[PDB]
RNA sequence: UAUCGAGAGGU
């Protein structure tokens, strides 16, 4: 696409069924700088979806 | 200040003719909530114009 | 949500130039021109005619990352021309190509009304 | 004061918030909020 | 759920030609030649209206919730 | 100290002890009871 | 911005 010209290879080409899965990454993506400690041990919480 | 949380639309530059919320003021620069995408923008005060009485005012409400 | 606004492929800030042109002292008479907001569209065209030229004895181009929409291009001329020089013929060269080009293309469409 | 739908017969109507959760016309006890009076656009992208 | 406007891969418009594709199937042609008189020539067009399924008729028959 | 057996709100306004602080009362519970038979009505059997 | 568990998953 960038040139115009030819690949020196030839490419299998053609439709495959392909699936959406659940795993997206801005479900997953997370980063804590400081946050909410455990009362018991002062540490860091568990989750992404605790901070 | 009296802008937070109020309907906004956008008179100048890649996000013009969008609506939009202003999130945070705190000054000159604001963070107004697009609607169209999940996002939330850095935007001068001197770009939007604000819902009041009658129709769309600028920094002036 | 990290993804960046799609018209900044093509709208150029007001504080970046669409041309910046330094020199490669390695070798004598040979700059180095990085291009914003452009594509191999632009880069590969002016590529092709310059090497062409008899005065042109270097030129290549690179998209570094393909999420930024800029290319860095290097040129070098035989002493007599100033590349800089060069580059304008070429932007000129391409444009009266495609000029005839319009024209030929007129002419044959009412031919085949 | 807030505009509710009846989610089996679809009337229309407002609640001052200490009225009961039914419908005035079928008496159903499962409702839906209507719509905001704000404005929504899309980027249609 | 609805037609496609346009073919994902190409961009020809595909979602003018469903009542046409539907058409023709009840005139008894076979699929392949339906689709070659709606003039889906590529096969990444061709795809769109063979294997599209038209849920919004399922989705309909839900009592509307106003 | 409270530090090691530290109490938790269910539902804002509802709070549970620490298994500790329960074990304990349990045990100051028991204690008391050591003190209740051997003044008084111990049947032996009871006091073991 | 809870605790204890359980279940289903990712590499
Ligand atoms: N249950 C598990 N416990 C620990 N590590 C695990 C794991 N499951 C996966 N891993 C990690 O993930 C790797 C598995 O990689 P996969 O993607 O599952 C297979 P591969 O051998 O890399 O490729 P293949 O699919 O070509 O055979 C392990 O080698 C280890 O690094
Ligand atoms: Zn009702
Ligand atoms: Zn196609």
């Amino acid at each position: 696409g960038h040139t115009g010209k030819k690949l020196m290879a030839q490419v299998f080409f053609g439709p495959t069924y392909y699936q959406r899965l659940r795993h997206m990454v801005d479900d997953k993506i997370h980063a804590r700088a400081r946050g909410p400690v455990q009362v018991l041990t002062r540490q860091p919480v568990e989750g992404r979806s605790r901070d | 200040d009296p802008t937070l949380n109020k309907t906004v639309k956008i008179r100048q530059g890649g996000y013009k003719g969008k609506i939009g919320i202003v999130k945070e003021a705190n000054g000159d620069r604001f963070r107004v909530e697009l609607h169209n995408p999940n996002k939330t923008i850095p935007i001068p005060c001197s770009f939007l114009l604000i819902e009041s009485t009658h129709g769309w005012v600028p920094y002036e409400d | 949500m990290n993804a960046p606004d799609r018209f900044e492929l093509f709208i150029l800030p007001d504080d970046v130039p669409k041309l910046k042109i330094t020199p490669d002292s390695r070798v004598p008479n040979c700059i180095i021109i990085k291009f914003e907001r452009e594509d191999h569209t632009l880069a590969n065209l002016l590529r092709e005619e310059l090497a062409l030229y008899p005065d042109v004895t270097f030129v290549a181009y690179k998209v570094e990352h393909p999420l930024f929409a800029n290319f860095v291009m290097r040129l070098q001329t035989e002493e007599g021309t100033r590349p800089k020089q060069a580059l304008e013929r070429a932007c000129a060269s391409i444009i009266n190509k495609l000029k005839t080009l319009d024209h030929k293309f007129n002419e044959e469409w009412n031919i085949k009304n | 004061g807030v505009k509710y739908t009846c989610g089996a017969c679809a009337h229309n109507f407002s609640l001052n918030k200490s009225d009961p959760v039914r419908c005035k016309e079928c008496g159903h006890r499962v409702i839906y909020k209507a719509r905001t009076k704000r404005m929504i656009q899309f980027d249609a992208r | 759920m609805i037609i496609p406007v346009r073919c994902f891969s190409c961009g020809k418009v595909v979602g003018d030609k469903w009542d046409a594709y539907l058409r023709l199937l009840e005139e008894g042609k076979q699929e392949g030649d339906a689709l070659d008189e709606l003039k889906l020539k590529r096969y990444c067009c061709r795809r769109m209206v063979l294997t599209h399924v038209d849920l919004i008729e399922k989705f309909l028959r839900y009592n509307p919730l106003e | 100290p409270p530090q090691v057996r530290p109490s938790i709100a269910m539902d804002e306004t509802t709070q549970g002890q620490d298994d500790l602080t329960h074990k304990l009362s349990d045990i100051l519970k028991a204690n008391i009871n050591v003190q209740k038979l051997e003044m008084d009505g111990s049947p032996q059997h009871i006091i073991n």
